[PDB]
Order: structure tokens, then C-alpha cells, then sequence
């Protein structure tokens, strides 16, 4: 899944 | 003829000021991915400027899969920004920096993916994925690869002051540095949750601190946030 | 879907903190050459490529100012670019953004020049000739020019808004936009000493805010200082 | 001469 830096 | 402080160098940023940047918890941060695949396939026949042009159309179209939370359908941009006088072709002639010594330069790879600070920053998970495909990618394009992994702010700031004053720079004809982890705009964190300027580090490799890279083309990737802001994006009219 | 913001590149006098050259007589340093390769070039070259030879003149030249801080000084331009395709201005139409229109697009030269008296901000001799020659430049380019003058911030934010709402953008295929003042890191004044920052022009003309600029090209460039550094340069090794 | 902006 996609997250943040 | 003298020099300016600082010129012939390129950065590619994985995001826009004061946003996100975006990282698959498997498959890695987006534009590392994006990065890979480009300078991969057209390093033979295209400049650093214009493979970073194909990386912006690539980031431009994704959009973010997590469901259920803030980032599903996201979006992000990259950009660059430059103060290269001549075309930057790798060669893996004219026109171009002279880019023929063996190896081509030195790279470092600085990832921090394991955090433990008084700040809320979070594992990265598949930093891992980011590391060992920038490891792989320097190596193809004939650099000799140099690595860090979770570093403080300090350790940062003085291990890239040592590689920046290595004498092997006097005779190789370009330099990498990959840096990869959180932050915030214009910063980078170290794993003590520390910020490192990126002024600073722009620094260390300049006309005036790193005279043997004078006239040399100076690639910096940064691969971290610089800001809270989650793209929603817009739909196309 | 977009992101927020896309396909504009921004070329910058000089570097983050410091003061960008301009020549009582001919005008700024960055002007002067870009408008030298632009003339030449425009035929041949892409925007971002042209960009690249605009630094190698500011990279060569110094000041000239007997007396003063500026004598032998040094400067370095830069661009920060979102684009997606290669920018060819037509005067390879596959791989470049489309670019076909008549116009070629909307610009705006908006130079302040006389200064109201507020702050310290100093008459900007030279500034007309710089105004002339982008004048004349996207004129010859094929742009339908639009052109301000010595605006406060306030109008300046009011009247750059009216531009990017312009419906012409509807058919065209690009956009201009020039910005001649004096400045700090982030921001220009208006003829009164107030700041209109850039990150609130760049939003005008967004794929939120400005539909009608969606995948378009979008063109600026800033003359103004970022800052009050004078590069004082140095010796080449 | 050259002045700074």
C-alpha cells in the first residue's frame, strides 16, 4: 500500500 | 576565469515543496521506481535532463492504492532543478560534459529506513526495495558505489563531507549522491529524528569546498517528504 | 486525474540567498542571455535545453563595479522544471508537448521598475531594457503579449489572477509568464515594498485553479534577487 | 556598472 514520506 | 560558489549540478526531488512523497510499503518509494526504470532503459540515448523529464510524466500518471486511509487514490509530482551548462549523457560527445573516466565517478547511497526519535517517524518500509535498486542501477551505469544505512543527522553530515573530499574525485569525471529517508522542506532527517539542511549538504560539494569536482556534473536524488500536504489531485476537464 | 500541479518550468536569476546581476545600462545579466539564446535557438532547441545554455553564460560572467562588493562578483542561475514532455517553441512533434496554436500562447511581462519609496527598494536602471527585449522576444515567438508596470503586490496578485483566468487560455497551446522586480528567497515586492509570494503565482495557474492550462506548458521566469549574498566566486584549481 | 536586485 501507498504511505507517505 | 573564476567560478560561481555552486553551479553544474542537477537534483531530483521525489515530490513538490510542501507535500508528500509517496512509497509503496513493497514495491518502494514511486520515484525511485520510476527512476530505475528510466535511466535503465535510456541512459544509451537520452541526457540526466531529459530521463528526469520521462520520470515526471511517470509520477505524474500514477496515483496511490491504500484503501481505506488518505492516500488511496493520491497524487504526487516531481521535479528538478538544475545549473547544468552542458548535457549530462552518461555514456554507458561534444555538446556534453566530458563523461568517459572509469569509473564514471563515485556514488553514495544514504538510506535510513529504522527510525528512533523523540519526532513520530514511521518505519519505511520497502526502503529496502529503494536501496538495493539504486545500488544495482549506480553499479550498471559503471559508478563505484559507496553505502550508508541509518545514520544520525551528524554522522550524515560528516560522512558526506568525507566522501565529498575523497581524492579519487580529482580524476573521475562526475559524482552521485542518493539520499533517501524522511523530511520536511529543505531538510532531511537523520534516524534521531535530527534534520539535516540540504543547503548544507549542496555545500560540502560546491566550487569552493570541493575543488576537485569543479566543472563536474554533481547528480543529487532526494527521495524524502517535504511537507504534510496529501495531493488529492483534480480530475482533467 | 492530475496532480495538484504539473508541466510548468521556472527559470531563476540566481540561487536561493543570494542577489541576481543587472547592469545599469544593459539590463539584467539573466534576461540579457536568455534572450540571446532564445533568439538563436528557439528553432532547434528545447526550452529546458535552452535554459542549460542560458547557465553557461551566467556561469562566465562577472561583475563590473569599481568600488564596490560587486567588482568580480559571480552569479549562477538555475531552473526548476514539472515538465513532462521536451517544451519545443516551434517558431519531433511526437514526443514534445503540442504546440501548434495562434497564438502560440497568452505571456505577461510584468516589470517594476520605479519604486514608491516605502522600503529601501532602488530605482532599477536597466529594467526597461530587459522589459524591451521580452517584449519583443515572445512577441517574435508568437505570443499574444500582455504587458504591467511598476505594480503594488496587491495589484500585481489581482491583475496575475485576471491573467490566469484569461478564456483565451481555452485555445492555446502554452503560457507565459515573466516577473522583473526586486525580491527575496520565495518572494517578489511590488512597487511598494510589499511581498507577493511565489508559491501563491504558481498556484494561479494550477490544474485546480486554471482548467483551461490542464497539460499545457507554462513558462515563467523571475528576475529578482533571492536573497542578499553577493558571491564574491572563486578561483578555478 | 553591475548592482544587485
Amino acid at each position: 500500500v501507498d504511505v507517505a514520506d | 576565469m573564476r567560478l560561481p560558489t555552486r553551479s553544474d549540478m542537477i537534483c531530483g526531488y521525489a515530490c513538490l515543496k510542501g507535500t508528500a512523497a509517496m512509497r509503496n510499503t513493497k514495491r518502494g518509494s514511486w520515484y525511485i521506481e520510476a527512476l530505475a526504470q528510466v535511466f535503465s532503459e535510456r541512459a544509451c540515448d537520452m541526457h540526466v535532463a531529459d530521463m528526469l523529464v520521462k520520470v515526471n510524466a511517470l509520477i505524474k500518471d500514477r496515483e496511490g492504492y491504500a484503501p481505506g486511509t488518505e492516500f488511496h487514490r493520491c497524487k504526487e509530482m516531481s521535479e528538478y532543478c538544475s545549473t547544468l551548462c552542458r548535457h549530462l549523457y552518461l555514456f554507458p560527445f561534444q555538446l556534453a560534459y566530458r563523461l568517459q573516466s572509469r569509473p564514471r565517478g563515485l556514488a553514495l547511497v544514504l538510506s535510513n529506513v529504522h527510525f528512533t526519535g523523540e519526532k513520530e517517524l514511521e518505519f519505511r518500509s520497502g526502503g529496502d526495495v529503494d536501496h538495493s535498486t539504486l545500488v544495482t542501477l549506480f553499479k550498471l551505469l559503471g559508478y563505484d558505489v559507496h553505502v550508508l544505512c541509518d545514520q544520525t543527522a551528524q554522522e550524515m553530515q560528516e560522512k558526506l563531507q568525507n566522501f565529498a573530499q575523497l581524492p579519487a574525485h580529482r580524476v573521475t569525471d562526475s559524482c552521485i549522491v542518493a539520499l533517501l529517508s524522511h523530511g520536511v522542506e529543505g531538510a532531511i532527517y537523520g534516524v534521531d529524528g535530527k534534520l539535516l539542511q540540504l543547503q548544507e549538504v549542496f555545500q560540502l560539494f560546491d566550487n569552493a569546498n570541493c575543488p576537485s569536482l569543479q566543472n563536474k556534473p554533481k547528480m543529487f536524488f532526494i527521495q524524502a517528504c517535504r511537507g504534510d500536504e496529501t495531493d488529492r489531485g483534480v480530475d482533467q476537464q
